[PDB]
């Protein structure tokens, strides 16, 4: 998308729609703590099912 | 006996994984609160990048 | 729990805002016809701010 938008020129519609998806990096720190803390419950629930 | 020994290895592996989890993997049990209770920042977090 | 999560979220938001602000300065005073500057405007949604 980046390359071809540059090739034809103009304000790309697709880039404009998903602006946050392109310009912001995804951060794992906020998440993995809670995945590990959540683990004991997840396993228990799956076992019960 | 084989079951229990493998269980011991699995417990060690989870504990090792858990130490590397969050927020910037460290002795997180108390260190996060200790980091904010003084006007400071965790060194390992400064060297995250 | 609680406050510490809020602080990590706030610091992440602050760092992203600052980096964007740095990128933003390189684009000042670019002349394209009648356009004279470009910016990436970053804001925080209310429903999440509260």
């Amino acid at each position: 998308r980046l390359i071809e938008a540059s090739l034809y020129g103009g304000i790309s519609s697709a880039i404009t729609r998903s602006l946050r998806d392109y310009l912001l990096p995804e951060n794992s720190g906020v998440r993995k703590a809670f995945q590990d803390m959540e683990a004991a419950l997840r396993e228990n629930r799956i076992t019960l099912e | 006996v084989e079951r229990d020994e493998v269980a011991a290895q699995k417990r060690e592996l989870e504990k090792q994984i858990e130490r590397l989890s969050q927020p910037s993997g460290a002795e997180d049990s108390r260190m996060i609160a200790l980091a904010e209770r003084f006007g400071g920042v965790l060194l390992s977090e400064i060297y995250d990048d | 729990s609680s406050k510490s999560v809020a602080n990590i979220i706030r610091k992440t938001i602050q760092r992203e805002q600052n980096r964007i602000r740095m990128l933003n300065q390189g684009l000042q005073a670019v002349s394209f016809g009648q356009v004279r500057g470009v910016r990436l405007n970053v804001n925080v949604r209310e429903s999440h701010a509260i």
